[PDB]
């Protein structure tokens, strides 16, 4: 496997001595480049805005270059229904803050890690796309999708996977409720471990 | 405190 090793993270204002590392004012939270953190948002009453942390500079203070993730319904699109509670993009839009703007810190995981965590707290996020702001783009374009409703894997909803296609299902498309799923000693669909776990066949 | 983000 050959790949490259990008040499620099930001490209605005390349000029300046990077910080190694940045500590919130009264905490023992310290952001370094590659974190991930929350800003307040200018609008009073909403989720902060979640960014990652490109470099860190100041001056004679200190400010952060910042890629923006978006949330769901922060999109052109707007939240969808397979969108998990958690769900981040992370877009190619980049920005100047000042370190002041730091609320706290949090983990975006990969969507298969954030699956994998035991317990999800309010820091723990996920990212499976990123995100082009100036069009609304998404990459990947195409992704898996599954159960009757052909919808792609929404990691808040409980499935069931039938012994036969492979496929994962929402019980309440098969008809049956969630304390039902959860009590099924097999499943096997009329038709005939989570779906982030699944290799094979995408769609737009 | 408050940040204000530019526009894409
Ligand atoms: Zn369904
Ligand atoms: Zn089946």
């Amino acid at each position: 496997m050959a790949k490259t090793r990008p040499g620099v993270a930001s490209k605005i204002k390349t000029g300046r001595k990077e910080l190694d590392s940045y500590t919130i004012k009264g905490t023992n939270k310290v952001v370094r480049a590659g974190d991930c953190v929350l800003m307040r948002p200018s609008d009073a009453g909403k989720p902060p805005y979640v960014a990652r942390v490109e470099k860190i500079e100041a001056d004679a203070n200190v400010k952060v270059h910042c890629r923006w993730y978006y949330r769901p319904e922060e999109s052109l699109g707007g939240r969808r229904q397979f969108h998990g509670a958690k769900e981040l993009f992370l877009s190619d839009h980049f920005d100047v803050q000042s370190a002041h703007t730091i609320e706290g810190k949090c983990i975006v995981h990969t969507f298969k890690n954030y699956t994998r965590l035991e317990n999800v707290g309010a820091e723990d996020y996920y990212c499976r796309f990123e995100y082009k702001a100036a069009t609304g783009a998404f990459t990947p374009d195409r992704v898996a999708v599954y159960c009757k409703c052909e919808m792609p894997y929404n990691p808040d909803d409980l499935m069931v996977q039938c012994e036969g296609c492979k496929d994962w299902y929402h019980p309440a498309c098969v008809g049956m409720t969630i304390e039902e799923a959860k009590k099924l000693d097999h499943f096997v669909c009329a038709e005939c471990s989570s779906p982030a776990d699944d290799v094979k066949v995408r769609l737009s | 405190k408050a940040a204000r983000k530019s526009a894409p």
